[PDB]
């Protein structure tokens, strides 16, 4: 829990080519560097193109307990996905009002561990996950999931309406709907069939007699501005008529690769060379911080250009990052860099990965520094943990 | 309609053999029961997906278990068979 300061003679390139040096002697082990002044800076963002939407942070991005803290700081709200990242936000000292389960596939300990914490708000996608939600926590609060127009999740208009007739029938409380719209995806009118779908449930579940106040849009953010700006380009005329501020609206959102996924670097080494074109084989792989290449360019430290191909530590057929790179002449014990290393990069250390897993750097300015005193949110009682130097 | 899916438990521990090729409908409801019984009757401490590697739906699968919770497991791991031929995910309860 460290985070050094930096002025502007300084750079992220000191700090890499510093922690390199360093490395070079020791553990050489690879490095994770974390810019916090990022994800304040895309808060606000997020404020400055839509303030009335509270972002809940998907823990399976990034569940390091600094990011989490300096997020639970930021007043953001939680995304869950397992038990033990709900033990983890409890412990930490998060108001149960602004915490949220995601996963797609529910079990009767999780939702009994649910019910123990006082968390009454998540989503559903399908009959059994409401029979068991009406089973075991009769004052839950459902929110639909519904599919869209982009192998498969989410439920049918004509199932949805099944579904809230059996959650009228099970007497379980339904307050909105859920959905998901990937980054990757740029068709604008999908956008609008899904929002169609919602005012399908506002409709219906409103000729039912339930209370309707909670709108999730999904996480599909890549982090950009442009993309964000588009996104409420698409949906700030349409979403103001529908459900206008007073209405008793409160939208909610839960962006997950948005805060994170650019704002992470990673300093790997290199512990083999194979002339065949060259192969290389890391101390590092998909098998560890790149599952994210299922679903972002190196570069090199040191000051003629082959084609490669990148192997980690594990040696066997299915530990290929990158299929064919282009870089110059290299040995044993040079450093590699890696931008863009967020998403889904961060795992916990066990017998999988032979106990090791990479260290915990942190970066801040001095801009965002003053960004965030003058916000008051260094002086509440939250942060006791934070030590920055 | 009526799915017939090969699955296999061990030691205390479920694993899922899921055969090449796309899914049928209803498949979500499919494996949500089969971790339903896999809690309740049999009580599994853990849930485990293997697959063949040579697929052009690896990834599909791959994130599909990767949004339903599931983590990827190295092979090579005391539970797990040796066998290089298939990819291998894994879901752990409490």
């Amino acid at each position: 829990y460290s985070v050094g300061l930096l002025d502007e003679g300084t750079d992220l390139g000191n700090v890499i080519d510093n922690y390199v040096y360093e490395h070079t002697l020791t553990g050489k082990n690879a490095f994770f560097v974390g810019d916090l002044g990022k994800i304040v800076k895309k808060h606000s963002q997020w404020q400055n193109v839509v303030a009335q939407i509270k972002p809940f942070y998907t823990v399976k991005c990034n569940s390091a307990p600094a990011v989490l803290e300096i997020l639970a700081a930021l007043g953001t709200g939680f995304a869950c996905s397992s038990k033990n990242e709900m033990a983890l936000v409890q412990e930490l000292g998060v108001p149960p009002e602004n915490i949220i389960y995601i996963s797609p596939c529910k079990q009767v300990s999780q939702i009994k561990y649910a019910a123990k914490v006082g968390v009454n708000i998540l989503t559903c996608d399908n009959e059994i996950e409401l029979k068991k939600i009406a089973r075991n926590h009769p004052n839950a609060k459902v929110l639909l999931h519904i599919a869209t127009e982009d192998m498969k999740f989410g439920t049918t208009l004509k199932n949805c309406r099944h579904l809230l007739e059996c959650a009228k029938e099970l007497d379980v409380q339904i307050i909105g709907v859920k959905f998901h719209v990937s980054s990757a995806c740029k068709e604008s009118q999908v956008y609008v069939h899904a929002l169609s779908d919602a005012r399908c449930v506002f409709d219906m579940a409103g000729e039912i007699g339930f209370t309707m106040n909670m709108l999730d849009i999904g996480g599909g953010f890549t982090g950009t501005e442009f993309q964000l700006e588009e996104v409420n380009h698409v949906i700030s005329p349409l979403l103001d008529i529908y459900f206008p501020e007073g209405s008793g609206v409160k939208i909610i959102s839960e962006p997950g690769s948005y805060y994170v996924s650019s704002a992470f670097t990673l300093a790997v080494n290199i512990i083999a060379k194979k002339v065949v074109a060259f192969m290389y084989y890391m101390n590092d792989g998909v098998y560890g911080s790149f599952a994210s290449k299922l679903s972002t360019i190196p570069e090199v430290h040191k000051k003629p250009l082959f084609t490669s191909s990148l192997w980690g530590p594990s040696c066997d057929e299915l530990d290929q990052i990158v299929e064919s790179c282009l870089l110059p002449e290299l040995n044993v014990g040079d450093w590699l860099i890696f931008d863009n290393m967020g998403a889904d990069s961060f795992h916990e250390p066990s017998a999988f990965n032979d106990f090791q897993r990479p260290a915990i750097y942190y970066m801040m300015s001095f801009s965002d520094w003053y960004e965030m005193q003058d916000a008051g949110i260094t002086s509440d009682s939250m942060m006791k943990n934070f030590f920055f130097v | 309609k009526r799915i017939n899916w090969r699955t296999v438990l061990s030691g205390g521990s479920l694993y899922i053999e899921i055969p090449g090729g796309a899914l049928p409908e209803g498949s979500k409801d499919s494996f949500a029961v089969l971790l339903e019984f896999a809690e309740e009757q049999l009580r599994a401490d853990h849930v485990f997906i293997c697959f063949h590697k040579n697929r052009e739906d690896r990834a599909a699968l791959l994130r599909t278990f990767s949004f339903l919770g599931f983590e990827i497991v190295r092979p090579g791991h005391p539970l797990v068979p040796k066998r290089p031929d298939a990819c291998f995910m894994a879901y752990t309860f409490e």
